[PDB]
């Protein structure tokens, strides 16, 4: 999922943090202006980042052959639409980083780009295009889930790439590798988070 | 072999530290009620986690029809199709909008058709006297009725153990009257019940046996009786004698009840013996 | 549970009073060398220095620390065998430098990992977003941060006790209902951690006001005297892992 | 002398429609417990969350100490200041991530300097015997501990009155003595406490006075002696008395006891009373 600790060396590492901040420094002050005007988004903002870190938490077997924790990009997009999310994503990624020693400090950062902000950006345009052009609640929240999902994988072995060109073959080179085999656990696991972030939505808008 | 349900040389530590369970042994009777009593943090409900296999002990094992249970999934399904849980907060227990939705879920986890799985939900709706709540969404639903629903959801698998953990907590007088009515209808229906709790009052009304728990071990176990009215041992957990056990222990010391009677318990029974009482 | 691992261990521990100053340079400081510093001399200079501080300083269970320190094992050794293969013209082979860069890349990142395990496991997350106050950071995205760490373990719970009871029934004999049973905890848990918002909003009045939620902690001010002693330390390492 | 605290007239529905207060009236005497006892849904907990400003009524007012309650924020404060709420869960009043830091809380909302803030703690935790817990991370607190981390929490702004809403709920026999002996202690350094419980048993123990509720309504009000012993009233709000003037009043039905004088209170008293029995 997430790029280790240091696995980013400093250059590339700040060069991250300095493209997901102008996007979480957005969402850090339409948090503040909500707060200002309701107090009380203190809490219910906390209790959905809380939500989205245990629920990235638990346990959900995979299509192919794998286990995975579901990565909550689809559903807080469609749930908390998104620039909260760029917000909530960096707290969401700390915590990761310093309770299941999942994430990254140096790569929160890399991490916050792809998940954060790309994954939720993707998630989302894909929720109201697919809804516009006729979808059910079901299909557009599937594909909100599983091209967010994809998308983060995407971001993620590209940025790494960018860190390590293979010296045959040039950027193009390391995207296909990294990308070829982290295939081998992440598409298994857009698609179950997709069918997985559906089956939430159901039953959200039954209660 | 005749235990429905058995605890044997339990240990369990969380992969924290200290034991929850400490060579425990335990014995359910067929048919009958288990007080399992020990005050707080005991390790009450992490020994009923043990008995339908949510947890799997670091050394020993339970049994079920005097055979072993074991840990794989063919196993473990048919060892929670015969003991079911409820756990002590209904609001962990609910997830569907709908009463009749959830109590749906063990039914159709266990292979019925549909029909057969609304019978049962029927019936179970039934056994709790909430079948007029059969449609409502769950959320809007009182404490209580929200705890029959989640009796109901599990006594539509027909468990032959029905394991309950803290069952009146949070329940008045009458809560715990009209609960304790139930859980009797499902007793005398052929059900094992085992609830744990730190009220010997609680012991006193519902159980047929009781175990004293500290720290892990059961410290006696045997008919309600005879250790709700070891005022001693009953001591060492920080507990006294239920009032009309102890008082009708007095009784039988004074003389005014027979070598022979059984023993009340009950203000029924202490009452009715107290019709043959007479000075003053 | 799994969630509440790390966190006990750095509320626990010997170093859980140390003050957050002085360990916060000993992680964050160490870490920026390990991300900065060349590998060979350099990251193995920070490996036995924060393996030092976790060991001789804090006493940090070994045990435990060897099951944290793994996972990120797995999702490393294939980084250094994709640094080892090489694609191209005439297809896939091994690459020129490919068992340096690898073995680089095992370096500097197992030294920031043990770096990052150094704060997770002797000082709490809490005292870190505090921490984030002496930074420009806002007031109210530290107090958001601050409750949601809170609100993580209540909804841990929720959330174990709830996979409890959907075992009870039958809800992980199929993968298939394996799968649609984690789902209903999922939708389940969000109104209960909605209603526990708003819930405390009520509690918190009590006090006066919900929010602005200003707290005092006890945590002491360390020493000018020893973060002069881990500064250059830090530049100690820093050179002589530089040439 | 006026009332520390009361009600007069007050009358709440919650936007559904239903009336949760109905034409109430109660007053809250300096220095002495008032128990407010009656089953769950009366409404017990409601009357609990005006008499500290958190809920606005239909009709009716607040006094505090002979004067009519504003809502002005600096009027909000001195009623909080001086009125503090300790709600059942005691999870819905800790935001925390530690003891100490949780009880600064009040303190600071107070307009209190940190020094005066830290003091404030340190003495609040001396209070309830937690100042060991000062620094324990509060979600690895026990229940008990947790409701000891809540009260002290609220003494730390210095109330005349404390609200506690069902505060022995859960514990423990031993859980509940140590909390009876700390809020004994906190009435007697002149405390004005007021609390809420369907449990009969609490109001025995730390109760000077009682007032039967039920639907809204207080029944009945009096001395916690004359409150107690009423059989009759008491069935009224669905309660019996507390289980050792209940079983003397089962031995007063059936003649064992005579009428008009003397009911045991405490167990041993009862005991005392079977010596001269006999028997028929």
């Amino acid at each position: 999922m997430h790029i280790m600790e240091g696995y980013l060396p400093v250059t590339h590492a700040i060069g991250w943090s300095l493209a997901a901040a102008p996007f979480v420094v957005a969402g850090a002050l339409k948090i503040r202006k909500i707060v200002a005007e309701r107090p009380e988004a203190r809490m219910t903002l906390a209790a959905a980042g809380a939500f989205a870190f245990v629920l990235s938490a638990l346990k959900i077997p995979s299509v192919t052959g794998s286990c995975s924790h579901p990565t909550g990009t689809g559903l807080g997009a469609v749930v908390f639409g998104p620039s909260v999310m760029a917000v909530l994503g960096v707290i969401v990624l700390l915590f990761q980083a310093l309770l299941l020693a999942h994430g990254g400090l140096t790569t929160l950062g890399a991490n916050a780009f792809s998940m954060a902000i790309v994954g939720p950006w993707v998630a989302f345009g894909v929720y109201k295009l697919a809804g516009k052009a006729g979808a059910s609640m079901a299909v557009a929240v599937f594909l909100a889930a599983f091209l967010g999902d994809l998308a983060t994988y995407v971001t993620t072995s590209l940025q790494l790439a960018l860190a390590y060109p293979d010296p045959a073959s040039g950027f193009l080179g390391a995207a296909l590798k990294f990308g070829s085999v982290f295939a081998l656990t992440q598409i298994p696991l857009a698609i179950a988070e997709g069918f997985l972030t559906v089956i939430v939505v159901d039953a959200l808008a039954g209660k | 072999m005749t235990p429905i349900l058995a605890a044997e040389a339990l240990t369990y530590a969380f992969p924290g530290g200290v034991k929850a369970l400490d060579d425990l042994s335990l014995a359910v009777p067929k048919g009958e009620s288990l007080a399992i009593l020990g005050p707080n943090g005991a390790g009450k409900s992490t020994l009923l986690l043990h008995l339908n296999g949510t947890l799997r002990p670091q050394s020993g094992r339970v049994l079920l029809g005097g055979t072993a249970t074991g840990h794989s999934r063919k196993d473990l399904t048919g060892w929670r199709r015969r003991v079911g849980l409820v756990l002590q907060d209904a609001d962990d227990q609910l997830f569907a909008t709908t009463v009749f939705e959830d109590v749906s879920f063990g039914p159709l986890n266990l292979g019925l058709s549909e029909a057969e799985a609304r019978a049962r939900v029927e019936e179970a709706l039934a056994a709790l006297s909430i079948s007029d709540l059969r449609d409502r969404p769950t959320h809007m639903l009182s404490g209580g009725q929200k705890r029959r629903v989640a009796i109901a959801g599990a006594v539509a698998m027909r468990p032959e153990v029905l394991l309950l953990d803290e069952p009146t907590a949070g329940l008045d007088l009458a809560g715990t009257e009209q609960l304790l009515t139930l859980l009797r209808g499902l007793r005398a229906a052929g059900m094992t019940l085992v609830f744990s709790t730190h009220d010997v009052e609680l012991a006193a009304a519902l159980a047929d046996r009781v175990a004293l728990f500290r720290t892990g071990r059961v410290l006696a176990e045997g008919a309600a009786e005879a250790v709700l009215s070891d005022r001693a041992t009953l001591a060492k957990v920080a507990l006294r004698p239920p009032l009309v056990i102890d008082l009708a222990l007095l009784a039988r010391d004074h003389g005014l009840l027979a070598p022979e009677a059984p023993l009340p318990k009950t203000r029924d029974a202490l009452a009715a013996q107290m019709a043959g009482w007479t000075r003053r | 549970m799994s969630i509440a691992s790390i966190d006990r261990v750095a509320a626990q521990g010997h170093w859980r009073s140390r003050p957050l100053a002085e360990k916060s340079l000993i992680g964050l400081g160490f870490l920026a060398l390990a991300v900065t510093v060349p590998p060979f001399p350099g990251a193995v200079l920070v490996t036995v220095a924060i393996l030092a501080f976790t060991f001789l300083g804090a006493r940090v269970p070994l045990r435990f620390w060897a099951s944290v320190a793994v996972l990120p094992l797995g999702f490393l050794t294939t980084g250094a065998a994709v640094l080892l293969i090489q694609i191209g013209p005439e297809g896939i082979g091994l690459a020129p430098d490919g068992p340096a860069k690898a073995a680089a890349l095992v370096m500097r990142a197992t030294a920031a990992t043990c770096c990052l395990l150094f704060l997770a496991t002797t000082t709490p997350a809490a005292d870190l977003l505090s921490g984030l106050r002496r930074w420009r950071v806002p007031a109210e995205l530290i107090e958001i941060a601050l409750l949601t760490y809170r609100f993580v373990f209540i909804l841990a719970e929720e959330a174990a006790a709830m996979t409890t009871a959907q075992r009870a029934r039958l809800g992980h004999a199929t993968r298939r209902r394996w799968l649609r049973s984690t789902a209903q905890v999922i939708a389940a848990l969000l109104p209960r951690a909605l209603t526990r918002a708003r819930r405390l909003e009520t509690g918190l009045g009590a006090r006066n006001w919900q929010g602005e939620m200003r707290v005092l902690s006890t945590r002491p001010p360390a020493s000018a005297r020893v973060l002069g002693l881990i500064l250059t330390l830090q530049a100690a390492i820093l050179a002589a892992g530089v040439l």
